[PDB]
């Protein structure tokens, strides 16, 4: 909810 | 939905191996980790393409679309990957790149949609 616990913001 | 063949081999009911070469500098296609569709079981993610350009590695690799599934990366099952695991594997050391490819029918997963108007 309104929430998380791990994210991404990795490319090539 | 206009949507052109390039190859009978080619369906949208199976999966087919998607073979690439090692890359260099930064900048070029996403791999998009978030799920929502079933986040029931936890430990066990999947990716998918975000973003592509023409041209790219990914590209000429020969057809890929902004969806596609991927079920192995070079010996990888999707069962408990970190976030650092597959763009290593990216540019790994190994020789080559073997990976599988699924594309699914149109419904089952949803379309993603990146910014972008259209005219």
């Amino acid at each position: 909810m309104f929430r998380d616990f791990d994210y991404i913001a990795d490319w090539c | 939905t206009p949507h052109v063949k390039d190859y009978s081999f080619v369906t949208e009911d199976n999966t087919f191996e998607v073979k690439l070469f090692k890359n260099s500098s930064g900048l070029g296609f996403s791999f998009s980790r978030e799920d929502n569709l079933i986040p029931e079981q936890i430990n066990g993610s999947i990716v998918r393409v975000k973003k592509l350009f023409p041209g790219q590695p990914a590209a000429e690799s020969g057809k890929i679309d902004v969806g596609d599934v991927i079920l192995k990366v070079n010996g990888a099952p999707l069962k408990g990957l970190s976030q650092q695991d597959v763009i290593s594997a990216l540019r790994g050391t190994a020789p080559e790149v073997s990976l599988l490819l699924c594309r699914p029918a149109p419904g089952v997963l949803p379309e993603i949609d990146t910014p972008g108007n259209s005219s």
